[PDB]
RNA sequence: UUCAACCAUCAAGCCCUGGGCUUGUGUUGGGGACCCGCGGCUGCUCGCGGGCCCUGAAAAGCAGUGGCGGGCGUGCCAGCCG
């Protein structure tokens, strides 16, 4: 509806003999779509990158933390591709990014970027290199505890 | 007035000569941009609380007449009407002097940060503010603008003189020549600031002017400041001094009684 | 056993003694608490020290609330070592820090009537103050005939 | 400039990678 | 568990309310109004909560009739953040008294199903029927205080409760501070 | 001073039941809730600090 | 107990970092047979 | 399905989409009409206008009872105001055609008997007091009866007004309604003997008198000039009690 | 278990016809040189208020003064005054 209203206003300006740039301002939106966000990261335009934690297949985003680290972009893994889709008016978004914001939100963006830097990346700087999984089952853990206790007693 | 003008003009010559001989130890640039401060000492606090809206005193020789001075004007919503008014129906000297016009809503949006307030403080020399919104400017500008009284927003009247007003539909503004007269009057007027203190310092001129101009300026600001902004008139007044930013204080008036009234005398 | 002291800074305006006590009482019971405030005006200096009776509970609170983004502030929560704990750290803790109108007091003594003896004392000290300013303004090239203070 | 602008525009030293020359 | 942001928000709300109350008290400075208790901030300062106790507005969606004097205007200005008030008209007064009108008899809530209760409790003052009560309330007579004390506070409904996706939403949102004048009648129609 | 008697809502309801447009039923103030078991979520179980 | 205060602090940390909706209702089943739910036809 | 879509929009935060889908829900709280249209049901249930007139007894009793009740989730306030509107329109038709025949002040209410097209219609109206809703009735199925009888009475009123050649619906003045006109808020305009007992009299109803039944009976039995106290509402012929044109006054005070 | 917005986007009072005056009190914290005014301090100095710069909404004891009421003389007041 907003795009339709903007197109009607731009058509009115064209009919009255004015460019669409005279009636429409420069937009500022979040950036979405995996190819688009990867291109922005490679061109070093994205200020902040948020990657959904549950993309299946995982190969679509498995390189994205390494790409962001090489490009020097602040990135963060967040819960919910549906939660990102609610932002981008879709059912699901795999990754979102901010390239630039308005002047009244530049401070908020910088504070969020710094908060991400000392609150996510510094905490996961070591844990991102470790192998996951390896958790044993409940019954197997109980059997192992009983065996270790028996070995310690005997 | 108890003060004598020959002493004042002699003091301006002495202080100016001190300023050049101290600067001699660019020379002209060091001499210029040097404010001249009139210091009032009283017996009690001049006002009960801090007043963040400065008072204006009209001067025969206006201040800030140099073309390098940038003026930031803060108006009520919207800023578009006043920006168009400045761009179209203002004289060229005022158009060159006014470097930024921003309304209260955009000020609260873009300048809530302390670093943003310091940047806006550094980007201008004189801030003018519409009286409809000058009460909300202490919160919108913080202690950056009000810790120091030098660049406090000077009250100007832009309201047309006689529900929620729609800014886009109506501006409720007085005519443009009246706005221009108000802006030039506020730019040329000297500023007084009331604090719970016995000392008030008011910029009256620069070193590069002439001692006759400083004497006339200091005489009129003394008489107006005492008759308007000093409670209990002259028997509250203790001392008057003239000083530079780094020079000593040259007295131009002492009193003979150090008490407000005879009721303070207790035997 | 050993009490634990945490240092919390980057405090937003409003996150003060009562809010700190109420928030961290959920983590554990607090022995002492003090927000560093300026005696000039009574305003906070955006930092505080909290002593819990349990260092392990303090460690949990510090790791939980370190780098917490609150009202545009990224909070700084650390545990100070017991060797680095100052013995006079919690002086004035667990009591309110009052605001005192020093300027209003000074105005009141300026408006207080006094007795004639210190009236001659004050006009006398004004006399050598004006005299000292006179040999200061001898190098000025300036001269003023000073009216003598008549004594009450 | 502003510290917020520096933090937003802060990147790494490795140069940008482009698929093609754009307009 | 309580959040630190909730703690800071509560401190800032109470600081703002303290500033507003001190400003009103320092500044200082007859019609009929209908006052409906709405949702405001969680913690209420002692003077506004005492005024609400006097006005019998402890429960949300309670409505009372107030005669505008200097004192009552001051108390209304005090408790503006927790009430919505305006000028009721004759249809609103008539519908409120006939449909949701209850009487205070010995401290119990007795509905006005007849003229006998009004004649027994207000007959010494000349009010012998429901329409006499309506006349006294609307014209603000000498016995307005006793008529309003006889009338129990009106329990208004929540129309949002008739629709499941917005069932938990309160009907009157905070933010429209100040007098609503004749626009309180739409609220009375929707909630009566 | 007339004292109205009876309830017209109950009168119309009884008229409907007697004429047979609906049957006489009683009010159910509480319905039997579905029997459930409360368990902690896996993320809250595996939270470690 | 020390375990009790540690559990209280850990619960406070869990509430601060993850929220308060820690529990989910689960239907009880008196039979081991799952039936296809009856839907609108 | 539409309610599920509205819940989805509210859960995703699309407030504009939620409002746009909600305006298709046609809620009784916003329209004053039943949620589901019963126009095809009315013709099926009443093949003839005679059958409609014969069920009008229960219809009028139901709607005149629910015209005086507080708002609930089953029957909202706009719906109650619509019921009042339909009752007032039917009363205006009876006043204009002089079809009201008998009235009775019983201990439970006021019985009215009218004669429309050869059918005698007797219905009961409560006295204007706080009606008590008890838990011994199924109020929600009573509300469904209210929806059905409202849909029936709308068509009955349209047919009667068109039969006597009047514009339906009549013009309604919201300002006079807010000032309390009740029956006097309606202005009946043309499309495109016990009728004259009170024709020569001027009546004044006091404050304690029941204005709605007194006005309805007098105006249906020929009175053209009725005044009353200002708190009884707008639309009076006169307001001052000292008006010398008044011939009769109704009082009930000792 | 909501970190939103919400002061006056002008009112009231004077002059009595000029468009001017008064009130409506609302400021993040630190750091560095350095010119001052006023109160104590024998004095140094310390307070109160100005002048010139620096800074992500930055921070690592140094807390200092007298009383009304309230709580149990008081390192207690989400209550005030000085």
């Amino acid at each position: 509806q907003e795009k339709k209203e903007r197109l009607l206003r731009e058509a009115t300006a064209i009919k009255e003999g004015k460019k669409k740039e005279d009636v429409s301002k420069k937009p500022y939106t979040v950036k979405y779509g995996l190819n688009h966000v990867v291109g922005l990261i490679e061109n070093k335009k994205a200020s902040l990158v948020l990657i959904a934690n549950d993309v299946d297949p995982i190969e679509l985003v498995v390189f994205l933390p390494a790409l962001c680290r090489k490009m020097g972009i602040p990135y963060a893994i967040i819960k919910g591709k549906a939660r990102l889709g609610t932002l981008v008016h879709k059912k699901t978004a795999a990754v979102v990014a901010i390239t630039e914001v308005r002047s009244e939100d530049k401070n908020e963006l910088a504070k969020l970027i710094s908060a991400v830097k000392e609150g996510y990346l510094e905490k996961v700087e070591d844990t991102r290199k470790r192998w996951g999984g390896g958790i044993m089952g409940f019954k197997a853990q109980k059997r192992e505890e009983k065996r270790k206790k028996s070995l310690e007693t005997a | 007035i108890p003060v004598d003008p020959d002493q004042t003009l002699k003091a301006c010559k002495a202080l100016l000569a001190h300023i050049k001989k101290a600067a001699a130890a660019d020379e002209e640039s060091t001499v210029a941009e040097t404010p001249i401060w009139l210091t009032l000492t009283t017996k009690k606090h001049i006002h009960d609380s801090h007043r963040l809206q400065p008072g204006k005193i009209i001067l025969p020789h206006p201040l800030n007449t140099s073309e390098e001075i940038s003026v930031c004007l803060i108006t009520a919503d919207p800023q578009r009407f006043y920006k168009n008014a400045v761009a179209d129906e203002f004289p060229e000297d005022l158009r060159a002097k006014i470097g930024r016009v921003i309304d209260i809503s955009h000020l609260k949006a873009k300048f809530k940060a302390y670093e943003a307030q310091r940047k806006l403080f550094s980007e201008h020399d004189v801030f003018l503010a519409d009286t409809r919104i000058i009460n909300r400017l202490p919160k919108a500008l913080g202690k950056t603008f009000y810790k120091t009284t030098t660049k406090r927003p000077i009250p100007v009247v832009l309201m047309a003189q006689r529900e929620k007003r729609d800014p886009l539909e109506n501006a409720n503004a007085r005519p443009i020549p009246e706005i221009v007269a108000e802006i030039r009057k506020a730019i040329g007027a000297a500023l007084v600031h009331l604090s719970p203190s016995t000392n008030t310092a008011i910029k009256v001129g620069y070193a590069n002017w002439e001692p006759e101009k400083l004497a006339a300026n200091i005489e009129t600001v003394i008489r107006e400041l005492v008759e308007r902004f000093v409670p209990q008139k002259w028997q509250n007044v203790r001392n008057f001094y003239v000083k530079g930013p780094e020079t000593a204080a040259l007295p131009i008036y002492q009193t003979d009684e150090l008490w407000l009234d005879e009721s303070k005398v207790v035997p | 056993s050993q009490p634990g002291v945490m240092y919390i800074a980057r405090l937003p305006h409003g996150f003060y003694e009562h809010e700190l006590r109420g928030y961290f009482s959920q983590f554990g019971e607090i022995t002492r608490l003090r927000v560093v405030r300026n005696k000039k005006t009574g305003a906070s200096r955006h930092r505080a020290f909290i002593e819990f009776a349990d260092a392990e509970v303090a460690d949990i609170a510090a790791r939980t609330m370190d780098k917490y983004l609150l009202f545009g502030h990224i909070l700084t929560c650390k545990i100070v070592p017991p060797a680095q704990v100052h013995p006079d750290l919690f002086k004035g803790a667990n009591r309110r820090f009052k605001v005192v109108p020093w300027n209003k007091m000074a105005g009141r003594q300026l408006e207080r009537p006094l007795s004639e003896s210190q009236w001659q004392v004050k006009v006398a000290k004004e006399e050598q103050r004006r005299a000292a300013r006179a040999e200061k303004l001898k190098e000025m090239g300036y001269e003023f005939e000073a009216p003598a203070l008549k004594v009450p | 400039g502003l510290k917020a602008d520096e933090i937003i525009a802060q990147r790494s030293a490795l140069p940008a990678v482009s698929v093609r020359k754009r307009a | 568990f309580k959040r630190a942001e909730k703690y800071v928000k509560e401190y800032r709300e109470q600081e703002r309310e303290k500033i507003r109350l001190a400003r009103i008290a320092k500044q200082q400075g007859a019609k009929l109004v209908f006052v409906i208790r709405i949702k405001g901030i969680n913690k209420i300062p002692p003077k506004p909560r005492k005024i609400l106790q006097l006005l019998r507005l402890r429960q949300i969606n309670n409505g009372v009739f107030v005669k505008v004097t200097k004192a009552t205007a001051e108390m209304i200005k005090i408790v503006e953040p927790w009430v919505a008030y305006g000028y009721p008209n004759l249809k609103s007064v008539r519908e409120l008294i006939y449909k949701r009108g209850y009487g205070k008899v010995n401290g119990q809530r007795i509905p006005l199903t007849d003229n006998a209760i009004i004649e027994e409790n207000l007959g010494k003052y000349g009010i012998i029927c429901i329409e006499d009560l309506i006349h006294e309330i609307f014209t603000v007579g000498p016995n307005f205080k006793q008529a309003a004390n006889f009338l129990w506070p009106f329990k208004l409904s929540n129309p949002n409760g008739g629709f499941r996706p917005r069932k938990f939403k309160h009907f009157i949102e905070g933010g429209d501070l100040g007098n609503r004048e004749e626009h309180i009648n739409a609220l009375i129609r929707a909630m009566n | 001073r007339l004292k109205p008697e009876g309830n017209l809502l109950k009168d119309r309801y009884r008229s409907m039941i007697v004429r047979g447009k609906l049957e006489a039923r009683r009010k159910i103030p509480f319905r039997k809730q579905a029997k459930t078991k409360l368990t902690e979520k896996w993320t809250f179980k595996d939270f470690r600090i | 107990s020390k375990a009790a205060k540690g559990a209280q602090a850990k619960k406070a940390a869990q509430a601060a970092l993850k929220g308060v909706h820690s529990h989910k209702k689960t239907k009880v089943r008196k039979s081991t047979t799952f039936h296809r739910p009856k839907t609108l036809v | 399905a539409l309610e599920k879509k509205i819940s989805r929009a509210l859960g995703r935060g699309d407030v504009s989409n939620a409002a746009r889908l909600e305006r298709n829900a046609n809620l009784p709280e916003k329209t004053g009409k039943p949620r589901y249209t019963l126009n095809h049901i009315i013709r099926e249930r009443y093949p003839t206008f005679q059958d409609a007139l014969r069920d009008l007894d229960d219809c009028l009793s139901m709607l005149f009872l629910f015209a005086n009740l507080p708002s609930t989730t089953a029957v909202p306030a706009k719906m109650i105001a619509r019921c009042e509107r339909l009752c007032h329109e039917f009363q205006h038709y009876l006043i204009v055609t002089h079809s009201l025949r008998k009235s009775f002040l019983s201990i439970k209410g006021i019985y009215y008997q009218a004669n429309i097209q050869g059918e005698d219609i007797l219905w009961l109206v409560p006295y204007k007091f706080n009606q008590r809703i008890v838990g011994d009735v199924d109020f929600r199925i009573m509300g469904t009866f209210v929806e059905f009888y409202m849909t029936l009475l709308g068509f009955v009123n349209y047919r009667l007004y068109t039969s006597i050649g009047l514009k339906y619906p009549p013009k309604f003045d919201q300002v006079k309604d807010d000032q309390g006109a009740e029956l006097a808020a309606f202005s009946l305009e043309g499309l495109n003997d016990p009728s004259q007992l009170f024709a020569n009299f001027t009546f004044f109803l006091s404050r304690e008198t029941p204005r709605q039944p007194l006005e309805f009976i007098l105006r249906a039995f020929g009175c053209k000039r009725i005044g009353w106290d200002a708190v009884l509402g707008e639309g009076a012929f006169t307001t001052d009690e000292s008006d010398p044109r008044i011939t009769h006054q109704i009082i009930d005070r000792p």
